[PDB]
Parts: structure tokens; C-alpha cells; sequence
């Protein structure tokens, strides 16, 4: 008789690995140097049915990033290389975009950065709640702009931002890709009008489109017996 | 400066931290908070609300909505059985499914007490009478309607009650749990021109006193 | 020493620190402030100025001073249109170079209101009028002097007032906006030896009410 | 309705890459050891144009260096350096001038310095406001000294100092070139005189001369019509 751990926030802010960010320091398609995430609550199949247990929600967000490098193999593992310093940009709603590794978006100044060395505690960085509207939706039943033109059930005020991910450093010698870890921990949930949980499995992460599963699991009988 | 000693355990990452953190957006504006109606402070508000049992989930009616529908008509004999599940909110096949056997699937602990409702849709001119029998754990399933009437048992008459409310008392899955069975008394007497077959929904929610002691995931989430 | 652990998102350089630091040139003595006129202290005191919208964006004439000057003179119909605009102070090619475009360029989230200025600077002899219609967002574009009459507008006559001054009220980009079409009434009516060529010049500012939530980097500044 | 992100400060008071320091630590032209930056605000362009918002500026200085190392291929990778010392001495208005690395100016007494090992926390050192007015010019209409001699737009008062970097140890055996990172966080800023953003591009970070670009984009028409 307590009922302090089935609260919205016992229940809801506690950290879960979202994407995983691989990326490297020496190529030559001028893509694989970097990678990016546009910020949602639709990858973690777990997450995403514990928030569609409401339709409205309202959080702060705290990102801690797990950043791991191993080194490819080549002719040239025997090497010094200096520790490596990474880039973390934060594109808030309505920021540029970087195109490449070398782009002037890596230096505007109203997109926030981290920069970490190799062997330091982890980075963290805080991001408030930066909707237009009220609270997000999980749901949304009509379209987005000029109905029966675009998406159906899009919401596009619901945006939250995206990041970047590069190595600040110049190109090194030998090929070295880091993978890093994103832990979102949503912070101080308040949630209204809730709804069942889903039964059927996920097709898409835009949609709740599905196919018909059943009802529950099926008996042999209706009345029951001994052993 | 002061002298300060590191102890173990520093710069790590403890997945459950409750630190502070810097933010990356100060100097901004948060849009304040609105009244919108229907706030959930508790998980334990929503599974206070009844909900339809499946109790007919028979093979190749799961599909359908025949899955609720206990059929109930004119027997021949009189001590026969209707239905009859094992009383386990959230292992049992039958309230698996259920609202309240989702909310207790993110929990190796729970316990509390359970409320049962039986809702009788036939016609307005049918009467009859049923036994409501509630064998405690570790009791077996009785295989009579009179070895069932000298256990905890309900006469729940048609003709002047359309929905018999059963909270039944302590059950837990740490803090064979009982059965819930339902016998003939009479048969489902009739005038003419009115419909023979007939139709009970179950309903089943939680009561105030049910608690819940450690989250995990849950079991029917399978990732692609 | 005294016990001390580490704690994680230690050893870092997040970008937005707060924390103090050392300084390089202590026992150095800084002068002192000076009463400069002209202090700043809130971005939203510099778009709270007038500035002249380059409405007459036709082209090839951008590259000149007949980008400002609107062209007005006597019509032989009576319902035509004068000139017109989309009502989005920062996104339009018109107020895009704007003063006030360029203090809401580096932001993602803005709301507020926004004044227009409308300046008549033909001779003191002409008089006429103007219907500057204001069509709401979500509604059409009026084709005619009739259809914009019967919406929101303001009849604004030459001869008795130079300068009409239109508050248009609600208007953001995350807090389609809206059309301002000005439409002949009449025609200029202009005595002997009066040059009959015209012109009617714009001017915006915001009103005390305009918030920005989240700064960004601005879309004109390109890296060499 | 908030305007407190519209104030000075929380408009340039962001820190921001402003440029990037290659030296090495072992090579035979002897000026390759090293590297230097005048202290300016003119070479992002962003922050240039948010500080040309502003005549007349005062701030303080706030410096985190970001030092990352890469040892160059050679045939001896196989090594054991023991972890690099870095120096970053600042010369204020009116100091001396390394000319090597070797030289006796990276020993004087009033250069200030910071000395850092391989693996800590990136350094950060403030910077006062060191002007002899009262205020740092972004705009200077007039000559420095003796009109039509020297340079127009120059303003001699508002400079800041400048910055050398070398590696504190002896030459190492296998060339390891270090790349620093200059975070340029302006601190109490303090604006006068507001005056238009500029319209056309850079052409040079040392005058305000430029090419005529147009007033905005041209349309088709001037009057509007329906879709």
C-alpha cells in the first residue's frame, strides 16, 4: 500500500539507449565522416508504447552520450595518435543544416555545442520544452498543412530539433570510426487524457497503421476443470 | 584552492543519476502550462475503470467479438456449468489482455484486492437464477453445482438484478489464486415471442488498495 | 583531506559553462564606464523602429531606389488594385531585408504584433481614397474592390491625412498569416499643373508585445 | 511575451570557434613548432555581424582552448612519448614577440602562461577589458595617426593582445603535429548606437569594403493574386 512507484514520473523518466551514431576520421565518401538524429519519441518500440499510454505530454529532456572509439584495422596501427575531441551540435526548431564535415554550419553560433575529450566522465546536456503548443501529441487526428494535401496525422508542431556528430580534429593517418550511445531521460512528466495500450505490433515509426492481430490468447474449453 | 579528495565511483555513468546538468538552451522561453482536462497523476487512476473481459476466448472466436459474449440459454438439466477462468490478473489467458492485466505486466510485484461485474443482456421478460462460486487458492474446482454451494457462493437473480458486483478479496502475485465459476440454478424461464439465446459481459477493475513494488519491462513488446 | 566523489560529466567542456574561471591579468585596473548615449539593453527596442519596406520588389528594379516607391496615378477603371503583400514578416521576400526581418531571422519561434505605415508623398493639391483591405489568415485573396469591401478595410482619404497607420493584430510563426491589398475607391483627382505620378511608401515596426523563444544562426550569412 | 532572450547578453555571450592553431613538435623550418593569433572579432562571420549590430561594444573574455594531438605517419609509430606539456602565453598590448621557439620571449616574466599535460580538463584563462577608452570601436570613421598616412578605419586603441603556442617539451622523436581550438565566450557586454545589419558580403576582416549586392528578392509581379 504505497502507490508512489505507479506515477507518471516513476514511470516515464528513466533513461533508455535510443540510436546509436557511427561515424568516422579518415574516408573518402564525404558522408561517413559524420550522422545526424532528428529528435522524436518513435525508435525505442518500449518507449514509444509508454508514452502512447497518453495522448498529451510534457517533459524536459536530458541527453547523456556514451562515445566509444575502436580503430580499423590498416598497414598503420603502430601510431601516436593525440586524443580526440568530438563535436555535439544541437539544431533547435528552425536552425541550419551542415552538409558536410567542413560546412560553416559546424560554426553558426545559435546552434549550442559540447566538446569532449577522450577519457572524460560522459557529456550531458539539458533541452527544455521547446514547442509552440502547450504539450506534445502523441496522437494527432487530421493533417498538417491544407488538408488532403500533405501527411496525414503529421504535427508539425510537435518538433523537437536534431543533432550532428563530427570529430573536430583535422583527418588523421589511420582510419578510426566512434560509435556513440544517446541516453534520453525525459525529466518533471505530466501527462493527460489517457488511452488503452496498443495490441498490435508497429509497422512504421510515422504512422499508426497496423494489421489485425487478435484479442487475447485462446482456450480449448469455456468451462473449466480439475487437474 | 580547498583541497578536495575524489572518492570511488567518480566519472561514471550511473544510468539512474538524479544530478543536476547544464542546460543548452538558457535564455529561452518556455510556453506556460494550460488547463487541459483529464490529468494522470497515478497509474493506479487508470486501472480503476472497468473494462470488458474476454471470457469466451474460445479457438477462432478471439478474432471476432464474440470473444466477450458468455452465450447463456434454456438448459435441460439444471446444474450444469456456464463459464469458469482461473482468477489471475495478468498470467490468466483470459484477463490477459485487459487494461488492468496491462498496468500489472509492468510489475514482478503486485497485490491488492479485484472487483468482478456480470452484466445480463438478454430481454427484459427472461428470468432465472445463477451461482456465483469463488473457490479460495489452494481450494479446488468444484464439479458440482452442490459441491459449489457449500463453498463462498451468490445467487444472483436475473428478474430483479441486471448486474451482480463481486469484489473479490486478497490476491497477489508476490506482495493457483482461486476461480471464479458460474453454475445453473434454474433455466432461463420465458414468455412467447421472446428470444431463447442469451448474452453476460464481464467487467473487472482494481480497487484503492493495490500496490505495485518493481517496474521491468514488458512481455509483449517484441522488438523488430 | 575531506571526502570528495566524482561525479558524472566531470573532466568536460560542455559549450554553455557558467562556471567562473581564472584570470589572466589580475592586479590590472580596467577603466572606467563612460555615459555613452545610446544604450541597449534589449533587442526589442531596435525593431520597435520604423523602416521603409521594399514593396515595389519587381524586378530589376531591386537594384535601385525605385524598390520603395509605390506607383499611384489616375485610373479609368475604379476597382483595380494598388499593390499587395503576404503578411509574413521574416519568411516574404518583402520584409525579408527589413530591419525588423533581420531581428526575427535569428530566431526559430517569434509572436507578437506588427505595425504598417502607409505615407502618401504626392503633391497637397490631389486627394482620392484607397481601401486597404486586410484578409485574415485562412481566407483568400479578394479579386475585387467589392469582395474586399466586405472583409476587414480601412478607407483612407488623400486630402485630409498623409499618413494611415494600420495595427494588425495577432500574427506569428509558431508562438499562411494574411494579406494587406490596397484597392482604388476613387480616382486622384488633381487640379491644373499637377503632376499626375504618384507614390505611397510603407514603413513596419512591432508593437511592446513581441517574444522570441530560441536564437539560431541566420540564413544570409554564408561562409566564405 | 518573456523578451529576456532578446537582451545583449544573451545575444553574445555564446561561445564560438574562432580559429584553428596546426603546430608540430619535431621539424627542420623552424617556425612550423609554433603558431600565433592576433586577438580580433572579425574573422567568424556571424559574430562579426552581431557585433556590427553595435557601434561601440565592452566585454570581458573568456577563453577555453581545445587541444587535440595526431602523430604524423613515419616509420617509427612504435614508440612511448610520455604525455605532451602545451604552452599558451598571452601577449598583452605593448609585449614582446617570440621568433622561434627556442626564443627568450617564451621565458619572460609579464607574458602570462598556462601549462597543460595530455588528459585533463581543456584550459580557460579570462581576458579584462584592456582598452584605453572606454569602449572597443567596430566602426571608426577617421585614420589612426597623421591623416592620409596609415590606414583608414584602423582604430590602434582597441586592441586586445595575442596569443603563442608551443609544446614545452624537448623535440620527440616522431613528429606529432597538435591542433588547437579557440572557444571565444565574450562576457558583460555593455552595446551603445545601434545602426542597420550589413547587406552585402565580406570581402577582407580588415575594412568594410564590399561589392553592391541588390535590396532583397525580386518578384514577378506587385500586385498579388489567388492559388
Amino acid at each position: 500500500h504505497v502507490r508512489s512507484e505507479s506515477s507518471v514520473e516513476n514511470f516515464l523518466s528513466r533513461s533508455a539507449c535510443v540510436y546509436i551514431v557511427e561515424y568516422k576520421t579518415r574516408d573518402d565518401t564525404p558522408d561517413k565522416m559524420y550522422d545526424s538524429w532528428v529528435i522524436n519519441t518513435r525508435q525505442v518500440a518500449q518507449l514509444r508504447r509508454k508514452l502512447e499510454f497518453f495522448t498529451y505530454v510534457r517533459f524536459d529532456v536530458e541527453v547523456t552520450f556514451v562515445i566509444t572509439s575502436v580503430q580499423d584495422d590498416s598497414t598503420r596501427q603502430n601510431t601516436d595518435t593525440p586524443a580526440l575531441t568530438h563535436q555535439i551540435m544541437y539544431v533547435p526548431p528552425g536552425g541550419p543544416i551542415p552538409q558536410a564535415v567542413d560546412d560553416y554550419n559546424w560554426q553558426t553560433s545559435t546552434n549550442p555545442s559540447v566538446f569532449w575529450t577522450e577519457g572524460n566522465a560522459p557529456p550531458r546536456m539539458s533541452i527544455p520544452f521547446m514547442s509552440v503548443g502547450n504539450a506534445y501529441s502523441n496522437f494527432y487526428d487530421g493533417w498538417s498543412h491544407f488538408s488532403q494535401t500533405g501527411v496525414y496525422g503529421f504535427n508539425t508542431l510537435n518538433n523537437m530539433g536534431k543533432l550532428y556528430f563530427r570529430h573536430v580534429n583535422d583527418k588523421t593517418i589511420s582510419p578510426i570510426t566512434s560509435k556513440v550511445r544517446i541516453y534520453f531521460k525525459p525529466k518533471h512528466v505530466k501527462a493527460w487524457v489517457p488511452r488503452p495500450p496498443r495490441l498490435c505490433e508497429y509497422t512504421h515509426k510515422d504512422n499508426v497503421d497496423f494489421e489485425p492481430k487478435g484479442v487475447t490468447t485462446s482456450r480449448t474449453q469455456l468451462t473449466i476443470s480439475n487437474s | 584552492g580547498l583541497p578536495v579528495m575524489n572518492t570511488p565511483g567518480s566519472n561514471q555513468f550511473l544510468t539512474s543519476d538524479d544530478y543536476q546538468s547544464p542546460t543548452a538552451m538558457p535564455q529561452f522561453d518556455v510556453t506556460p502550462e494550460m488547463n487541459i482536462p483529464g490529468e494522470v497523476k497515478n497509474l493506479m487512476e487508470i486501472a480503476e475503470v472497468d473494462s470488458v473481459v474476454p471470457v469466451n476466448n474460445v479457438n477462432e472466436n478471439v478474432n471476432s467479438l464474440e470473444a466477450y459474449r458468455i452465450p447463456v440459454h434454456s438448459v435441460t438439466e439444471t446444474g450444469a456449468q456456464v463459464f469458469g477462468f482461473t482468477l489471475q490478473p495478468g498470467a490468466d489467458t483470459v484477463m490477459e489482455r485487459t487494461l488492468l492485466g496491462e498496468i500489472l505486466n509492468y510489475y514482478a510485484n503486485w497485490s491488492g484486492s479485484i472487483k468482478l461485474t456480470f452484466m445480463y443482456c438478454g430481454s427484459a421478460m427472461a428470468t432465472g437464477k445463477f451461482l456465483l462460486a469463488y473457490s479460495p487458492p489452494g481450494a479446488g474446482v468444484p464439479k458440482n453445482r452442490r459441491e459449489a454451494m457449500l463453498g463462498t457462493h451468490i445467487i444472483w437473480d436475473i428478474g430483479l438484478q441486471s448486474s451482480c458486483v463481486l469484489c473479490v478479496p486478497w490476491i497477489s502475485q508476490t506482495h493457483d489464486a482461486g476461480f471464479i465459476t458460474c453454475w445453473y440454478q434454474t433455466s432461463i424461464v420465458v414468455p412467447a415471442e421472446v428470444q431463447n439465446q442469451s448474452v453476460i459481459l464481464c467487467f473487472v477493475s482494481a480497487c484503492n488498495d493495490f500496490s505495485v513494488r518493481l517496474l521491468r519491462d514488458s512481455p509483449f513488446v517484441r522488438q523488430t
